[PDB]
């Protein structure tokens, strides 16, 4: 399904103000 | 939360807000997992040492929100409990072993631009993501310090912390079914998550097909945000074969 | 200090 893409951010390719931290996080 | 910041707009639209219907007050956090069903923290719901044992229409879910006292009129939408589904493992004179609990919806939530569900960890999710440094998420209403309250949801991003230093730091039993998540004094950055911030998610975002996953459930820690203590969290994917046979029905 | 909500939802 659509679980967890979220209609404001993954939906339109746009990325909150903190996601890269746990992105950069899983070394 | 304390340390946090505040979200965004629909930054966790699976965010879900437990609400006491009388008196009028946030009772806990939750998480939207399909369009009928909540996943909380079962001492949100039955918790004998403080007399609270909430049925189904003691309380209203509120999903959607941002602001915590706020009617957020054309945005939150307010649901009724069908019923509660308390883990019949739950190890609540201890250690809130099993810390976990469903609630199904009377009707369907519509899907919204601040309303979503997040989604629930396989295997592989689950063992590629829950590693010791590799961060998570945690919202919630609850309090700003461990001794006010937020105005919107807060927002704190928190590493796993090793089993060894999680079991270290406390005279309290850990089991399987928790992790604890949190900065080392040593690390300078702080965060945690407090009390009315029970039964919110922990969440993560997968690398690998860029979804959202709750890995855990806010259940205890031994004040807030103190240096050598850490969150925990109850085991999503470790209670997941309980999920699954109760949402089979 | 939280706004009411409507009737509707008991
Ligand atoms: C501040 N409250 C306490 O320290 C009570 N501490 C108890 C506790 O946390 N309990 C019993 C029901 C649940 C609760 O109050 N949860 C709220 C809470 C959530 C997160 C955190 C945190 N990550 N810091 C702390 C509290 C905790 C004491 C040791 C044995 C397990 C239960
Ligand atoms: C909780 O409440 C119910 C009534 O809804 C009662 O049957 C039950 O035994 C109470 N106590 C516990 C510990 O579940
Ligand atoms: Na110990
Ligand atoms: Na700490």
């Amino acid at each position: 399904a659509d679980c967890g893409l979220r209609p404001l951010f993954e939906k339109k390719s746009l990325e909150d103000k903190t996601e890269r931290e746990l992105l950069e996080s899983y070394i | 939360i304390v340390e946090g910041s505040d979200a965004e707009i629909g930054m966790s639209p699976w965010q879900v807000m437990l609400f006491r219907k009388s008196p009028q007050e946030l009772l806990c956090g939750a998480s939207l997992i399909s369009d009928r069903w909540v996943l909380t923290a079962a001492h949100c719901l039955l918790y004998p040492p403080w007399d609270k044992n909430f049925t189904e229409n003691d309380l209203l879910v509120r999903i959607g929100k941002h602001s915590r006292t706020r009617y957020e009129r054309n945005i939150e939408k307010i649901s009724m409990l069908e019923k509660i589904y308390i883990h019949p493992r739950y190890n609540w004179r201890e250690n809130l072993d099993r810390d976990i609990a469903l609630m199904k919806l009377k009707k369907p939530v519509a899907f919204s631009d601040y309303i979503h569900p997040v989604c629930l960890p396989d295997r592989e999710t689950a063992a590629s993501l829950l590693q010791a440094g590799y961060k998570g998420r945690v919202t919630g209403w609850g309090n700003l310090k461990e001794t006010g309250q937020p105005s919107v949801l807060q927002v704190v991003n928190l590493p796993i912390v090793e089993r060894p230093v999680c079991k270290d730091s406390t005279r309290i039993r850990i089991t399987d079914n928790m992790f604890c998540a949190g900065y080392k004094p040593d690390e300078g950055k702080r965060g945690d998550a407090c009390e009315g911030d029970s039964g919110g998610p922990f969440v993560m975002k997968s690398p690998f097909n860029n979804r959202w996953y709750q890995m855990g459930i806010v259940s205890w820690g031994e004040g807030c945000d103190r240096d050598g203590k850490y969150g925990f969290y109850t085991h999503v994917f470790r209670l997941k074969k309980w999920i699954q046979k109760v949402i089979d029905q | 200090d939280f706004e009411e909500i409507p009737e509707e939802y008991l």
